[PDB]
């Protein structure tokens, strides 16, 4: 059938941004060569090459949902894909507190709400399958000291 | 004590209020600097029987309240059940 | 007035999903990044970018050139998954302020932005002109808050909500990459829209309402109506098996119950083990089998169920920041039935900025 495309935000540094977004105006295909994106089997992390030279990178989850939007006549948007991860080239490190806009920096703590986790779920099923392989499974309670 | 016009007069003020604020904080270009009620912990013996002969017992003790609070609620719920 | 993509209207199943694991429902518009099982990209090493900038070019060349086939009317180029593809045309990024909408566009579903500009009093020298969308002027701001004269907001509009929008240059450090089998691809992106907080213009349904059993129903009746659709033989037949896979959480009687008028089931000689079209029954048309099903209506559910799984994982107030409970304050509001408290917990910010959608006397 049909796969839908999967679209994540690249940070690059600046004067090696600067090189990149000129070789994409360009549209050369030095830029391919330029260029490459290795993603980790973990895939929680990067290698990026710029101008062929390896930088560390680590996937980041945005934490705002942003939309790609496409319109023919300037007038008319079409949703094309969600973008939910940044890859950025130089847990809490796997999480991005700050908004790609400016005025959305700190949104976690600032502009969203606080949310359950769920993760936590898992781990409680991880509990519920140790009682099952245990024969005698005993419930205690103890008061904070 | 009128109870409509003071209602919705205050009502419209406080939400333009907030809609010009909404737009201005949104709108705005300046960079941002970065920046249980018992209180009871759970704890649970497991018995189990190990290689050959032998029957180990291992105590555990869960000191997070979300984890406490799911585990508590599926064992009342299997209790609940029989 | 808002016209959705041909894909979108069809609700085929990669845009519109039949059924959303719990996981799924956690990531609602938020998929992982998946590794594919077959392809270049599988298998392990550094992957070149691509650069399609003679692509997006051409592409619209040929558009343009459709166009001029029209007569230089107006043309709906959306037709295809391919075409509503990002590779090509022109792209936009809106971020959300909100960490969950009310409702939220499905992949494919398009919307109008629309800039509301009150006149000066007296004489105005006009709008200020904008790249994106069409400037338009309303004696009465369609927002809660008044616009003040001389102020022009730009606004997405869509039969689900309608939000301010605030447009933003994108940073040199940022790129969109798009990750597609084959390969990857790189486009540069220099317009984003920050996002106000959405004005609900439609309902969510809530959980076991009569109208998300109706909304259900129909969802499972029309996948049956396609799949005959899909079917090339001359008696149309399914497979009840393969509308179980699209739908395990739905009870196979409830799936048999719509097989039940329009289709019948042969244990034995031809068509054994199918469940062929009855001939008496005529199979509705395409318009039909969309009128039955509104996109918009797919959305609501959708977040409805989203938001009950967050609600299941998180053991009154909470109930109140639902959102088919904050869609129902909102129209009530508009009607005029009763007022909104401006200040509740049904706040998305959980400051004094942003809107709480919270019935009130």
């Amino acid at each position: 059938p049909h796969e839908l495309e999967s679209q994540f935000i690249l940070r690059l540094p600046p004067e090696y941004a600067s090189t990149v977004r000129r070789a994409v105006q360009s549209g050369h295909v030095n830029l391919k060569d330029r260029l490459t994106i290795e993603l980790h089997p973990d895939g929680r992390h990067g290698i990026v090459r710029v101008d062929r030279v390896p930088l560390a990178s680590k996937l980041v989850d945005l934490p705002c949902v942003m939309e790609s939007l496409k319109t023919i006549d300037k007038k008319t948007f079409y949703k094309t894909a969600d973008i939910c991860q940044m890859l950025v080239s130089t847990e809490k490190k796997f999480i991005w507190n700050h908004g790609i806009t400016l005025p959305l920096k700190n949104v976690r703590k600032r502009r969203f709400r606080k949310t359950a986790k769920k993760d936590v779920e898992k781990e409680v099923k991880r509990l519920l399958s140790t009682d099952a392989e245990a024969v005698s499974t005993r419930w205690e309670i103890i008061a904070e000291d | 004590r009128f109870s409509v016009a003071e209602h919705q007069e205050r009502y419209k003020e406080e939400c333009q209020r907030i809609f010009d604020l909404q737009n201005k904080v949104l709108s705005s270009t300046e960079v941002l600097s970065t920046d249980s009620a018992t209180g009871r912990c759970l704890k649970i013996y497991r018995t189990f029987r190990d290689e050959e002969g032998k029957e180990y017992v291992r105590c555990e003790t869960v000191r997070k309240p979300a984890v406490i609070d799911a585990y508590v609620r599926i064992r009342t719920t299997k209790d609940e059940e029989f | 007035i808002i016209q959705h993509s041909i894909p979108a209207v069809e609700l085929r199943q990669p845009f519109f999903p039949t059924h959303m694991g719990p996981i799924k429902l956690r990531q609602f518009h938020r998929p992982p990044l998946k590794k594919y099982s077959f392809g270049a990209l599988s298998q392990p090493g550094p992957h070149s970018v691509q650069p399609l900038l003679k692509h997006i070019k051409k592409k619209a060349k040929m558009r343009e050139q459709e166009r001029q086939a029209s007569g230089g009317g107006e043309m709906f180029f959306m037709r295809t998954p391919q075409d509503l593809t990002g590779k090509d045309g022109d792209l936009i990024l809106a971020e959300y302020s909100e960490e969950n909408g009310p409702l939220m566009m499905q992949v494919g579903m398009a919307t109008k932005i629309k800039n509301y500009y009150k006149r000066k009093p007296g004489k105005d020298p006009g709008a200020p002109d904008c790249k994106y969308g069409e400037t338009v002027y309303c004696h009465t701001s369609p927002f809660l808050g008044s616009l003040h004269p001389g102020q022009l907001l730009q606004a997405f509009e869509n039969n689900l909500f309608r939000a301010p929008i605030y447009l933003h240059k994108m940073p040199e450090t940022d790129f969109l990459i798009i990750r597609t089998r084959q390969g990857y691809y790189i486009r540069e992106l220099v317009d984003i829209f920050v996002v106000g907080q959405q004005c609900p213009l439609f309902e969510v349904p809530g959980p076991n309402s009569k109208r998300a059993n109706t909304h259900i129903r129909d969802f499972l009746q029309v996948f049956i109506y396609r799949l005959f659709w899909k079917s090339k033989d001359r008696p149309r037949r399914i497979r009840m098996e393969d509308i179980k896979k699209a739908f395990p959480s739905h009870s196979e009687s409830s799936i048999r119950k719509r097989l039940k008028l329009c289709a019948d089931f042969k244990r034995t000689g031809m068509d054994s083990n199918w469940w062929v079209l009855k001939s008496d029954f005529r199979l509705p048309t395409e318009e039909e089998i969309r009128a039955m099903v509104s996109p918009e209506q797919c959305c609501a559910y959708y977040s409805m169920i989203a938001a009950e799984q967050r609600l299941k994982d998180a053991g009154d107030d909470e109930v109140r920041t639902a959102p088919w409970n904050t869609t129902r304050a909102f129209i009530a509001a508009m009607k005029g039935k009763c007022l909104l408290e401006v200040t509740g917990v049904a706040d998305p910010t959980g400051c004094g900025e942003g809107f709480s959608y919270v019935k009130i006397p």
